[PDB]
């Protein structure tokens, strides 16, 4: 009953910056929150692992997950290449959101955004579906590779990635 | 002397906006889609025997912040309006490119060029005549081009330019 805890131990260049650990809603997003969960840990055979946050705007937000096409036009889920928008319950707050990118209605696949800041125009639009529970300050370094068209300083990438107990 | 212009390019996700940008300040393509943030670019060339500084501001293909797209349309002197020419969607969206720029610009008359892109490729939705035939109502100049095969890529900026250049001098 209670809500999965994965973690990201984050790279620069392949050097360990920190770990991010997340809450996933499983409770009230449990389709989106099991994919995210099971990319996490690799089990279907393919994930996150290895791959980078290709687009930071500070400000903004921290973007990853495509494991596909390693160029941020990727990635995938466990349900096929898409699927659909769960719900919209829950909101973009503020700091440390995670919810999914797309490219329109029905669209999720890998790809998430960690908020750095509230982003409430997204609200209805992408689904939330946990929040980052230790390493705010992590993300927060992340963000300090970003620019303003996204493009990063250094190589941002999930080293290593789990499920914790 | 010099003169320098801003121009900025617009249309739907993925017609072409930064491959054409590319193809004119660094003369290559490749088939990699990079969907754009925002990109700009500053060049010097000769046109028509007057050098000139472009300014090029690659927009992104998206319709959901009104508020920087009205920027880009306050301050662009002039704008291509890219469409391809297999993505029917992308040339229904050309009219509300103009009708946003002419909101912005409280203006009738604003210099822009309408450019079909990807004329290279054998999966064309989007005739020709009608293409055509909308920028003839709009009074504007049309150009079919290929980022790929470099066709048309300098004629599209430089008849912008010749747009702008004519109507500041009028
Ligand atoms: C027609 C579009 C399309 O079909 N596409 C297919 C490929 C591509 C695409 O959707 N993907 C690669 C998605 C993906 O990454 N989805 C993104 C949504 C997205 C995608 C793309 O390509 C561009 C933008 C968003 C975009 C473009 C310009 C932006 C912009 C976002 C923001 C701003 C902005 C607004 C206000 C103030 N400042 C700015 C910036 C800083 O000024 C330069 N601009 C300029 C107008 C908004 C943000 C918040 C700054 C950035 O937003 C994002 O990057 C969003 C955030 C939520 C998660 N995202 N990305 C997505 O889901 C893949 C998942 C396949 C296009
Ligand atoms: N065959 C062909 N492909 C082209 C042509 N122009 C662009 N492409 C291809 O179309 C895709 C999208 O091009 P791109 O320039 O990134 O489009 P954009 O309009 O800048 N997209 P965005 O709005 O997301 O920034 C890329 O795969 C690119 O190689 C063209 O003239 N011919
Ligand atoms: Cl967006």
């Amino acid at each position: 009953m209670v809500n999965p805890t994965v973690f990201f131990d984050i790279a620069v260049d392949g050097e360990p910056l920190g770990r991010v650990s997340f809450e996933l809603f499983a409770d009230k997003v449990p389709k989106t929150a099991e994919n995210f969960r099971a990319l996490s840990t690799g089990e279907k055979g393919f994930g996150y692992k290895g791959s980078s946050f290709h687009r930071i705007i500070p400000g903004f937000m921290c973007q990853g997950g495509d494991f596909t096409r390693h160029n941020g036009t990727g990635g995938k889920s466990i349900y096929g290449e898409k699927f659909e928008d769960e719900n919209f319950i829950l909101k973009h707050t503020g700091p440390g959101i995670l919810s999914m990118a797309n490219a329109g209605p029905n669209t999720n696949g890998s790809q998430f955004f960690i908020c750095t800041a509230k982003t409430e125009w997204l609200d209805g639009k992408h689904v939330v579906f946990g929040k980052v529970k230790e390493g705010m300050n992590i993300v927060e370094a992340m963000e300090r590779f970003g620019s303003r068209n996204g493009k990063t300083s250094k190589k941002i990438t999930i080293a290593d990635c789990g499920q914790l107990e | 002397s010099m003169t320098e212009y801003k121009l900025v390019v617009v249309g739907a996700c993925g017609v072409g906006k930064s491959a054409l940008t590319i193809q004119l300040i660094q003369n290559h393509f490749v088939d990699e889609y990079d969907p754009t943030i925002e990109d700009s670019y500053r060049k010097q060339v000769v046109i028509d025997g007057e050098t000139s500084l472009l300014d090029i501001l690659d927009t992104a293909g998206q319709e959901e912040y009104s508020a920087m797209r009205d920027q880009y349309m306050r301050t662009g002197e002039g704008f291509l309006l890219v469409f391809a020419i297999n993505n029917t969607k992308s040339f229904e969206d050309i009219h509300h490119y103009r009708e946003q720029i002419k909101r912005v610009k409280d203006s009738e008359d604003v210099p822009m060029v309408l450019v079909g892109n990807k004329s290279d490729l054998p999966s064309r939705t989007v005739d020709t005549k009608q293409a055509q035939d909308l920028a003839r109502s709009y009074g504007i100049p049309f150009i079919e081009t290929s980022a790929k095969t470099r066709q048309g890529v300098d004629d599209a900026f430089y008849t912008l330019v010749r747009e702008i250049r004519k109507h500041k001098e009028k």
